[PDB]
RNA sequence: CGAAGGUGUGCUGUGAGGCAUGCUGGAGGUAUCAGAAGUGCGAAUGCUGACAUAAGUAACGAUAAAGCGGGUGAAAAGCCCGCUCGCCGGAAGACCAAGGGUUCCUGUCCAACGUUAAUCGGGGCAGGGUGAGUCGACCCCUAAGGCGAGGCCGAAAGGCG
RNA sequence: UAAGGUGAUAUGAACCGUUAUAACCGGCGAUUUCCGAAUGGGGAAACCCAGUGUGUUUCGACACACUAUCAUUAACUGAAUCCAUAGGUUAAUGAGGCGAACCGGGGGAACUGAAACAUCUAAGUACCCCGAGGAAAAGAAAUCAACCGAGAUUCCCCCAGUAGCGGCGAGCGAACGGGGAGCAGCCCAGAGCCUGAAUCAGUGUGUGUGUUAGUGGAAGCGUCUGGAAAGGCGCGCGAUACAGGGUGACAGCCCCGUACACAAAAAUGCACAUGCUGUGAGCUCGAUGAGUAGGGCGGGACACGUGGUAUCCUGUCUGAAUAUGGGGGGACCAUCCUCCAAGGCUAAAUACUCCUGACUGACCGAUAGUGAACCAGUACCGUGAGGGAAAGGCGAAAAGAAC
């Protein structure tokens, strides 16, 4: 699904108002992207589906402690 | 804890011969008991050609409500009721007024 | 009928449970289809000796 | 006049039988629903 | 091993009709009753142990219960599996 | 009540 | 030594009603004064059941067709037997597959069912009847197609493979 | 417990038992075919076809056990490249499915109302999906208030159809504050001293209580009517029992019961005391939650529809201070007051009844009451999802009509 693994950002359902306040149902859907992460923990490319957000979640912490947290929540990366 | 028994004599308290002795040959589980010479009942049994041919009118015995028979006391010539007590570790029947044991 | 049995050993157990069924079992089950059967009584209380059997096995072997 | 029903047992089954409802969950809550009614025949049964 | 006890239970009883009578007279064949799923190397073996005689061959087939009509209701009978023994030249019963 | 076994059974024609 | 209900009769009030009683009925009913309503039916092409009308009328389902003798029986145009007549004969014959599910055969019965009668029947009741190494299914193999471990995708369900 | 029994329609035949292993009731055990999550593979459900390992009458052929998928853990193996990883096999643990409502979350209508209709309403309703429990959720202030003060959450009655929102239309609709039900506060982000130090969870023992079988249980007779009295008449007795049901018409005293007093070999829930196991008391110091708060853009939730619009949540792009700091007090600024977000746990009052027991009813009495008082969700109708009836009453007793 368009699930970011990081972040866990997933599509959420809104409306779109026109000039006349006619009200349609919309989704919002997270930008989520394929990056390979070098991890040299385990010396080797690691492939996520992460968004934007996320991916600036990991150069802010290392890929190590995203990987951690990845691990404890039980889904495999 | 059944107050009237197998083998009991007995008295009938009401019904189309009320005061009639006799003794119970058997009790139904829908609480009715049979007595000899009590209520007859002139069944016409139909002919089978089977083993047996009873033909004709058959003088029956009709059940009778338990309610409406109790056990005679043959002592103080009158119907009396019966209570339950336990002696040496049985229990066991009595009489009332001037109570014996059956 | 039921502790007569008890205390024998498996050996017996086995023994009385197959003259069980092969005598009174079969032969009663023969005799009834073809009508020289009078006393139907046998059919179930050979049944239920059949199964008295059966539990005392169960208890004794294994567990 | 060839009518509606055709009758073929191999078609029956295959289309209205048990194990066609039990393939998808709507047939499995088709069958839910005839369990709570109490319906004697839950499916069409060979 | 159960193989004992399963041979005392396959059979059930024998069959009596006008078949079965000029079946016997003349094919020197037994027909009787046996359990639903009674194979035929059960019905042979059984035969050939209880009543202590030699079979040549079984045949079986099953007889589907009749649908009856008692009182205000619909009832159905059971099925049934009869077998017809061939008996060699020597018999007994 | 019901019959379940709708089996074949062709005769050499 | 007779409640409710039912069915008549006689009194009574400007009215909806009330009172007494004959017969059936067979064990419940309820004064007065207050209280609460699923409280009053002639209509809604109202709903359910019962019963009328047309009416003893139309019709009795291919215009291939019947006649007679005997038998059985309470009863015979229809059942059984016999002798004629007529009809189908690339079928209105003999076989299956699919689909039905005992309608198959024997004994017995005629209430209902049969568009009439019925002794007759695919009707009722009882009994009997389906026998495989070679037939078929089962089984080995696969087409269209279905499902689908991992996998890819999708808010969930789930889609595709 | 027991002198009766072998369930019912439903009689019969053949039998068991009567002082104790007949039958019946309760606890604990055994057996428990096949289908169904179905789980060895397959399949048109109740069927077909297997592999491996354990033991056996003619080799023949038999009996039992195991063999699904997924997640976690451990062991052994193991590529593309040395190492390694992916992958494969084995063993253990857990899950799978079903179930009436209530609970939280992810999606989400239209009819209708506005006397049209598009904002709005209907409505976060119906419905679909996911997860758990006996309740769930929420919950210990970056909260209110007003510069006087209260101190978690939840539920009920007020405040109040009020203040506000609104094609300022139809409609929607608070809070502060007050009165009640119930009350309980803690832990990690870390070292030292002291180390069972309270409170908890799991397994033994003992007391009490309750559930699962039960036992005793008072006291009326005579005449009249009558098919039969429990009725009328006359005279008695019981009542910590005239609550009910049955019995040939209306029974406190005929029967079953009722108030009352007792009962448990065995299994069990609850409240305590006493053992074991595991985390864990108390004091000093320090620390005290960052892609977060906030902001731009687009939406949603708060009564509050972007309006002068605070506060919260989020898709997208940015982005601090960190206690001499930061948040809030309804645009916003200054001064004051109050609190300390970005980590968690927590019974009570609250919602519902598929199911079990008792009790009640100015509720129905067979076209009513559940669709179903009669083996009804049946017959029957439909390919299917689905729809869906009609049908109660002899008599006190079959004594159900011999001939």
């Amino acid at each position: 699904s368009r699930v970011c693994q990081v972040t866990g950002k997933r599509p959420v359902t809104g409306n779109n108002r026109s000039h006349a306040l006619n009200a349609t149902k919309r989704r919002f859907l997270p930008n989520l992207h394929s990056h390979r992460f070098w991890v040299e923990s385990e010396k080797r490319f690691v492939t996520l589906r992460v968004s934007a957000k996320g991916m600036r979640v990991i150069d802010k912490k290392g890929i190590d402690t995203v990987l951690a947290e990845l691990r404890a929540r039980g889904e495999k990366y | 804890a059944a107050k009237i028994r197998r083998d009991d004599e007995v008295i009938v308290l009401t019904g189309k011969d009320k005061g009639k002795r006799g003794k119970v040959k058997n009790v139904l589980s829908s609480g009715k008991v049979i007595v000899e010479g009590i209520n007859l009942v002139k069944k016409h049994q139909k002919p089978v050609p089977a083993l047996n041919q009873p033909g004709g009118i058959v003088e029956k015995e009709a059940a009778i409500q338990v309610s409406n028979v109790a056990i005679f006391n043959a002592a103080t010539g009158k119907a009396d009721r019966v209570g339950f007590r336990f002696e040496d570790g049985k229990k066991v029947r009595f009489f009332k007024s001037n109570s014996e044991t059956i | 009928m039921k502790a007569k049995e008890l205390r024998e050993k498996s050996v017996e157990e086995l023994n009385t449970e197959l003259l069980n069924l092969l005598r009174e079992q079969f032969n009663l089950r023969m005799q009834a289809a073809s009508g020289q059967l009078q006393q139907s009584h046998l059919l179930k209380q050979v049944r239920r000796d059949v199964a008295r059997v059966k539990t005392l096995l169960n208890e004794k072997a294994g567990a | 006049m060839k009518r509606t029903f055709q009758p073929s047992v191999l078609k029956r089954n295959r289309s209205h039988g048990f194990r066609a409802r039990m393939a998808t969950k709507n047939g499995r809550q088709v069958l839910a629903r005839r369990r709570a009614k109490g319906r004697a025949r839950l499916t069409v049964s060979k | 091993m159960i193989r004992e006890e399963r041979l005392l239970k396959v059979l059930r009883a024998p069959h009596v009709s006008e078949k079965a009578s000029t079946a016997m007279e003349k094919s020197n064949t037994i027909v009787l009753k046996v359990a639903k799923d009674a194979t035929k190397a059960e019905i042979k073996a059984a035969v050939q142990k209880l009543f202590e005689v030699e079979v040549e061959v079984v045949n079986t087939l099953v007889v589907k219960g009749k649908v009856k009509r008692h009182g205000q209701r619909i009832g159905r009978r059971s099925d049934w599996k009869k077998a017809y023994v061939t008996l060699k030249e020597g018999q007994n019963l | 009540r019901p019959v379940y076994i709708p089996r074949p059974r062709p005769p050499h024609p």
